[PDB]
RNA sequence: CCGGGCACUCUAACGGGACUGCCCGCGAAAGCGGGAGGAAGGAGGGGACGACGUCUGGUCAGCAUGGCCCUUACGGCCUGGGCGACACACGUGCUACAAUGCCCACUACAAAGCGAUGCCACCCGGCAACGGGGAGCUAAUCGCAAAAAGGUGGGCCCAGUUCGGAUUGGGGUCUGCAACCCGACCCCAUGAAGCCGGAAUCGCUAGUAAUCGCGGAUCAGCCAUGCCGCGGUGAAUACG
């Protein structure tokens, strides 16, 4: 806000690969407070993810994780009369955010029916290069390719 | 108007309460109902004397009505006299062991209730009301008292248009309390309608 | 001998629990000591103003405390100078056996 | 056609298939399985000759279905509005019935907003 | 013989009992993994001994009262690691860089008149 | 409705004036306060003026309308359309 | 309709559903605590003075 | 499904109870 | 459960404890950044608390009150009706549109309160609403009372459906003199709109939002999905 620059919230790691950017992915599946079903979910992919391809998930996890992360995006800023796209790169703090939002949302755009299985199944080819999730960081970085123009406009 | 009552805001703290009794779940309305009517009848009766606390104790089927008020001899009466004769109208309506004590009023100045009735009075009797507020301030503060403040508001001195008219001396914290702060209102009736009298008396912080 | 202390005050629940206690201990022989039993709670909400302004509430409470005593070993010797025992008019009392 | 004048949905649940009858819910559905002694769980595709002809003969004799059932709805509101009762004024300018308010809602009795 | 902290959550107590064995464990006259079975944070209120690396040196008797199932887990977890600076007050270290000391007291906030809970205030619109 | 452990619910002073009529040779109209009252087969034939806050409305007792009550055919709003 | 409803209220009706609590101090017919027998607006205005035995201003 | 009284849910929404939820 | 014990947990009163107190650093000071100790650190989180005044703000309908008005009535009482209307239009809400779901069974863990024509254990009749009995308790004893989400399991298999529960038919239960207008609840049947919402627009920064149940006031019963509270589980993000 406008006083002083909050503070990020470090989250208790996980008890099944004692990692704290799968707990963040955890939480993002979390509808209604409900964690304990999202631990569930994202576990059974964690078990998909080795069945459908003998290794490690934590490898496949945080390799498809990396996949989505977007190096620069477009943010808008209205100078003059007409809305600048202004191209902007992006702090690892938002780039994971950004990563995790869409890998999950991408996983539910899916045609699969249980929800372990479409989080596995986009994790699955995020690390492969595929899935929706890569759909979206490859746009929102051509989008801040194309404004390459806007580059003096940066805050 | 978004103050809010002083005495209210000081239960358990520096003001003790005015009716001191347990009672169960299904006699608390009719004692009650009791405390309002024989505070009803006294208020009623005891303005004569300059009433400033009607406090009530109780234990089974009997209470004692500690009366405070600046003016002991018209609750006494001649000899003792007015003293019981309430006490048989008190416990007609009461129909029990009604105990009517009468209190000294150390100082009657730093008394609020007192202070007030006093210039709601004066101004039934088409007194200079800035004076009149001014002067209670004045013999408050006289009375060392530690600090005073007096309100007045309504169609103020006849005038169609209402005015609420204030003055204060010395510290009045509020919003302290530890500050005690007596706190009285008097209702002045006119012939041109209800003006009210606030008075707020700081005694000390404790 | 049991001793049930109900009041609107704690400050005179227990200044009046200390004055029993104190008695029976003194005039024999055995009282087992004060148990501060959970206060019940009767709280009122109210709208500030009485016109309309219904999200101005304020709140106001009713607290009677509870306490209890024993006197593990009784003996008529307690029982006339508690029947001459000073309480104050915030508290009502039970006696049992 | 089968029973009891439709033709009950093949593929599902033998419970949940007679709940397309008119007149029947799941509830009258629980009962025709224990009465005619059916496994609930089977589906209609997988129905003996046997357990049809029973389910079938039992359920057109013990309650009124399809158009019966729809005839004495009809013919309980008929005489409601004939009588000149108020539960037949309510159905005769089609109006909500059980007292509700119509100031607002009552979108169902009434059909689609008229706007003014 | 015995080793014992008090640990709260919320509205959860916890009461435990740090005894030498096998590596046993049991909440309130059940078995650990029987009374928080398919709840995945339970293997948090057995954390504070691996900072110690002390995993089936001590068996646990355990009782705990209020809250809810994963606020009895940070009670346990609390209370575990309270017997631990009494059964060796040199456990200090190694225990609190985890935090595993303290207590938070982050509890339900109180629902306000004029709100539909503490801070949720109810939808307006103007013109 | 009314629990069945109970009675059928009529006025009783409703219910006199009825069983009157029949006796002494039916009928005339009657006026009558009591919406409330259950239709009852022996006030078949007749013909009750139910009263509905402002007026009371003549009313033909027949077989088919027994178990209702007198103020379901006494209208109580007056509505002929909007516009 | 006011000081005959005020009367009306004290006097025993003609069947126990007619039973209504009106305020014992004004004759409020709405918000009525059974408790005290008054209305919320008397029941602020006793409160504040300390005319009411143990109730005081709650907060937590 | 909280408003439908044929159900577990629906009788505890309602406070009530029956052939549902029974006690 | 009994002996026993007050340890523990709690109960509910009284105290301690936080003061940038202490180290490093920048400082004219006040302070600020970081460290340690410590349950807590820089107002620890919430409440209570609202300056002179503003809005000729609201309230003569809670009450008070000047004055103006009515007097077989503009007073008063009663029966019925209305306040619940309905071509429509807006605000605040409830429940949804489903598989992170729905249903059935079995199995857990709260807090706050309330309760003598009051809460009602258990028992038996009914599928049930309930009904008859009947134990206890002026309640840290007895009861409302099951917390629900959660958990183990089985079913449903993407369909206007085992999603959704509106509308209507019918049979009943309860309160109350009385449920036509016009109560809630139960059971059978009926199973609507609705496939995530145009322009537009609201809330929330941590135990918060979201989601789940629970209690109280008023009250015969109840149109409470409202209000005031209480715990369970429990986030995202703040570049600026
Ligand atoms: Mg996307
Ligand atoms: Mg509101
Ligand atoms: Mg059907
Ligand atoms: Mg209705
Ligand atoms: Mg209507
Ligand atoms: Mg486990
Ligand atoms: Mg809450
Ligand atoms: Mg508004
Ligand atoms: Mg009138
Ligand atoms: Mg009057
Ligand atoms: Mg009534
Ligand atoms: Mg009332
Ligand atoms: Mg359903
Ligand atoms: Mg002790
Ligand atoms: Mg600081
Ligand atoms: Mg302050
Ligand atoms: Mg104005
Ligand atoms: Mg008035
Ligand atoms: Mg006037
Ligand atoms: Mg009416
Ligand atoms: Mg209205
Ligand atoms: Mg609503
Ligand atoms: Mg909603
Ligand atoms: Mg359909
Ligand atoms: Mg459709
Ligand atoms: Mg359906
Ligand atoms: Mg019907
Ligand atoms: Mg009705
Ligand atoms: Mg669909
Ligand atoms: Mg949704
Ligand atoms: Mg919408
Ligand atoms: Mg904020
Ligand atoms: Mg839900
Ligand atoms: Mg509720
Ligand atoms: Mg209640
Ligand atoms: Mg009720
Ligand atoms: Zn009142």
């Amino acid at each position: 806000a406008r006083r002083r620059r909050a503070e990020v919230r470090q989250l208790q790691p996980d008890l099944v690969y004692g990692d704290v950017l799968v707990t963040a992915f955890i939480n993002k599946i979390m509808r209604d407070g409900k964690k304990n079903l999202a631990a569930r979910i994202f576990y059974d992919a964690c078990k998909i993810i080795q069945e459908k391809t003998g290794q490690e998930p934590l490898k496949v996890f945080k390799q498809a994780v990396e996949n989505v992360k977007p190096r620069m995006e477009v943010r808008s800023r209205r100078v003059g009369g007409a809305n600048y796209q202004v191209p902007m790169e992006v702090s690892p703090r938002r780039q994971q955010s950004l990563a995790l939002r869409w890998l999950v949302q991408a996983a539910n755009q899916r045609p699969e029916r249980r929800a372990a299985v479409r989080i596995a199944h986009e994790l699955m080819d995020a690390a492969e290069g595929k899935g929706g999730a890569v759909k979206k960081k490859e746009d929102v970085e051509r989008m801040a390719e194309a404004n390459r123009a806007y580059a003096h406009y940066r805050w | 108007g978004n103050k809010i009552h002083p005495i209210g805001f000081r239960l358990g703290i520096t003001r003790d309460w005015e009716s001191r009794w347990y009672a169960g779940k299904k006699q608390y309305r009719h004692l009650l109902l009791e405390d309002q009517r024989i505070r009803g009848l006294l208020e009623k009766e005891l303005y004569s004397a300059g009433l400033a606390r009607v406090d009530i104790e109780r234990a089974a089927d009997n209470v004692a009505v500690t009366v405070h008020v600046a003016k002991p001899g018209v609750v006494i009466g001649r000899g003792g006299e007015r003293i019981r004769v309430l006490r048989e109208e008190l416990a007609k309506l009461t129909g029990k062991n009604v105990a009517l004590n009468v209190q000294e009023v150390q100082n009657p100045n730093l008394s609020a209730p007192l202070v007030a009735q006093r210039v709601a009075e004066q101004i039934e009797r088409r007194f200079a009301v800035r004076r009149a507020i001014k002067q209670a301030v004045q013999r408050v503060m006289e009375s060392g008292a530690k600090g005073a403040k007096v309100i007045v508001s309504g169609r103020i001195g006849g005038a169609e248009q209402a005015r609420t008219e204030w003055a204060a001396q010395g510290r009045v914290p509020l919003h302290t309390l530890r500050a005690n702060i007596d706190y009285g209102f008097a209702l002045a009736r006119t012939t041109y309608g209800v003006l009210g009298v606030k008075a707020y008396i700081f005694l000390g912080e404790v | 001998i049991r001793i049930k202390l109900r009041g609107f005050d704690h400050k005179t629940l227990d200044a009046s629990a200390q004055k029993i206690v104190e008695a029976a201990r003194r005039s024999g022989a055995q009282v087992s000591g004060p148990i501060p039993l959970p206060t019940r709670v009767r709280r009122f909400t109210v709208i500030r103003g009485p016109f309309k302004h219904k999200d101005s509430r304020e709140h106001f409470e009713l607290r009677t405390h509870n306490r209890l005593v024993d006197i593990i070993n009784p003996n008529r010797k307690t029982i006339e100078q508690l029947m001459t025992l000073d309480l104050p008019t915030g508290v009502e009392i039970e006696i049992k056996t | 056609a089968r029973i009891a004048g439709v033709e009950i949905p093949r593929n599902k649940r033998v419970d949940v298939a007679l709940t397309y009858i008119y007149g029947i819910g799941k509830a009258r559905a629980k009962e025709a399985l224990e009465k005619t002694g059916i496994n609930p769980a089977t589906r209609v595709k997988d129905l003996t000759e046997a357990e049809v002809v029973r389910l079938r003969e039992y359920v057109e004799n013990t309650w009124k279905l399809e158009g019966e059932l729809r005839a004495e709805v009809a013919a309980n509101i008929k005489r409601l509005m004939d009588i000149g009762c108020y539960r037949g004024l309510r159905h005769r300018r089609g109006l909500p019935v059980r007292g509700q308010r119509t100031r607002t809602n009552a979108r169902t009795r009434k059909g689609p907003r008229k706007t003014v | 013989e015995q080793y014992y902290g008090t640990g709260r959550r919320k509205e959860a107590v916890a009461r435990v009992f740090l005894r030498p064995g096998n590596g046993k464990v049991t909440v309130n006259g059940q078995d650990f993994n029987e009374y928080f079975q398919g709840l995945v944070r339970a293997v948090a209120a057995l954390e504070p001994l691996r900072a110690v690396d002390a995993l089936g040196h001590f068996d646990a008797y355990i009782t705990v009262r209020g809250g809810g199932k994963s606020g009895q887990i940070d009670a346990i977890k609390l209370g575990i690691a309270r017997a631990l600076v009494q059964y060796n007050p040199d456990y200090r270290a190694k225990l609190k860089p985890l935090g595993f000391l303290t207590r938070d007291a982050r509890v339900v906030e109180r629902k306000k008149y004029g709100k539909h809970k503490a801070r949720r205030a109810p939808q307006y619109s103007k013109r | 409705p009314r629990s069945l452990k109970k009675g059928v619910f009529v006025d009783d002073h409703l219910l006199e004036k009825v069983l009157e009529l029949n006796a002494k040779g039916e009928k005339r109209l009657i006026k009558t306060w009591s919406r409330r009252s259950t239709i009852v087969p022996e006030m078949v034939g007749h013909t009750i003026a139910v009263y509905n806050g402002k007026q009371h409305v003549p009313v033909y007792i027949t077989e088919n309308m027994v178990g209702h009550k007198l103020g379901e055919f006494a209208p109580t709003r007056t509505y002929r359309g909007h516009g | 309709a006011r000081k005959a409803l005020i009367e009306k209220a004290k006097r025993t009706p003609k069947f126990k559903v007619r039973a209504y609590t009106r305020c014992v101090r004004c004759g409020r017919a709405r918000s009525v605590y059974r408790f005290f027998g008054l209305c919320r607006i008397c029941l602020r205005e006793l409160a504040h003075k300390g005319q009411l035995p143990g109730v005081r201003k709650a907060s937590w | 499904g909280k408003g439908d009284r044929r159900t577990r849910r629906g009788k505890i929404w309602r406070g009530t109870y029956g052939k549902y939820r029974p006690r």
